[PDB]
């Protein structure tokens, strides 16, 4: 079971748009709160693509969580300034050691496949050094080969993961994801990977539409792509 | 769990890094760091409801309040879980932050892990203040920094 967020026409405009799909139980709507829950075997990526939907957190206590993914090092090839966040991780429990991972990438230098881990602690002062072991290592890539809106030699990513843990095993730890940099050489910090990374936080999973990153001030300084 | 870890940063020149630690699952919790970049005087500190720092204050939620009280100063019998009061910055704006705290914990209903931990621009009032948002917040102002606390070991 997984919760989506989206008048009374607008209501059976999108019960009519996912009919025709298999898998599906069950779906209950609530249009107030504008979102729809969905009781299923099936993928939430095919429910997502057949629509404008996003992956949403349940009511349920300590299920959803946000991981906002930054660069730790500068990096010489990365020359985006304005923001060190790169990606981000939308969390949400959806079985009893299920969890769902809705991860996007924006604004990463080199094209290629990113590698998503979770590390054994949520210490981030000194970037991926201070995170201790790989404790859940994600097999699927993050497929980067899109170019970002955020300007040319950009690029752009998403996918969804699964991991076989209830998310209050996750909550303090660190979400990593690196690529192995093409060019090592060029790196002065004997650096060889291009990481960016976040503690693993608690969430209350209610998440607008846009996947993005505001400062402490509220301005936005960082979204998925479109 | 026994020791937890939080990078504050921010917008501007507040940053800094605060440690924890708990020993017993319900012994006090030492917390300890610094602070830097502050203006000379006092600033609230506290622990949010979440960790959830993609939209502001609003993803972070209220202070942390598991037991539904209002705000008040650390050695007050009304508290927020979240509630610790202030850090002091000296003249060269450094916070040395030296605690021992009760309430919070690193393990159990008041476990702070993965929640964000705040700085605030002014001094919170311990809930002493004579209006209402004094009972919820303290009053200390705008957020100078904040950082999601974390597992350490
Ligand atoms: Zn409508
Ligand atoms: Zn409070």
């Amino acid at each position: 079971e997984a919760t989506y967020a989206i008048c009374e026409n607008c209501v059976n405009d999108i019960k009519a748009c996912l009919k025709n799909v298999p898998g599906i139980n069950s779906l209950n709507f609530d249009i107030e709160q504008q979102i729809m829950s969905v009781e299923s075997s099936v993928a939430p990526s095919t429910i997502i693509n057949t629509l404008d939907a996003i992956i949403r957190g349940a009511g349920k206590p300590n299920s959803s969580a946000v991981a906002i993914l930054e660069t730790f090092q500068k990096y010489t090839i990365d020359q985006k300034k304005d923001t060190a966040v790169r990606g981000l991780a939308r969390i949400v429990q959806v079985g009893e050691n299920k969890t769902l991972f809705d991860i996007t990438v924006n604004g990463v230098p080199e094209a290629g496949n990113y590698h998503a881990s979770i590390h054994e602690k949520g210490d981030v002062s000194k970037g991926v050094e201070s995170t201790g072991k790989v404790w859940h290592k994600f097999d699927e890539p993050i497929e980067c080969f899109n170019e970002s809106d955020l300007g040319k030699n950009l690029y752009s990513g998403k996918t969804f993961l699964s991991a076989p843990l209830p998310t209050w095993q996750l909550i303090g730890r660190s979400f990593v994801i690196s690529k192995s940099l093409n060019h090592p050489e060029n790196e002065p910090s004997s650096v060889k990977d291009y990481s960016f990374l976040g503690v693993i936080a608690r969430s209350a999973g209610v998440w607008e539409n846009n996947k993005q990153v505001c400062a402490c001030t509220g301005k936005t300084v960082w979204a998925a792509a479109k | 769990a026994t020791k937890a870890v939080c990078v504050l940063k921010g917008d501007g020149p507040v940053q800094g890094i605060i440690n924890f630690e708990q020993k017993e699952s319900n012994g006090p919790v030492k917390v300890w760091g610094s602070i830097k970049g502050l203006t000379e005087g006092l600033h609230g500190f506290r622990v949010q409801e979440f960790g959830d720092n993609t939209a502001g204050c609003t993803s972070a939620g209220p202070h942390f309040n598991p037991l539904s009280r209002k705000h008040g100063g650390p050695k007050d019998e009304e508290r927020h879980v979240g509630d610790l009061g202030n850090v002091t910055a000296d003249k060269d704006g450094v916070a040395d932050v030296s605690i021992e705290d009760s309430v919070i914990s690193l393990s159990g209903d008041h476990c702070i892990i993965g929640r964000t931990l705040v700085v605030h621009e002014k001094a919170d009032d311990l809930g002493k203040g004579g209006n209402e948002e004094s009972t919820k917040t303290g009053n200390a102002g705008s957020r100078l920094a904040c950082g999601v606390i974390g597992i350490a070991q």
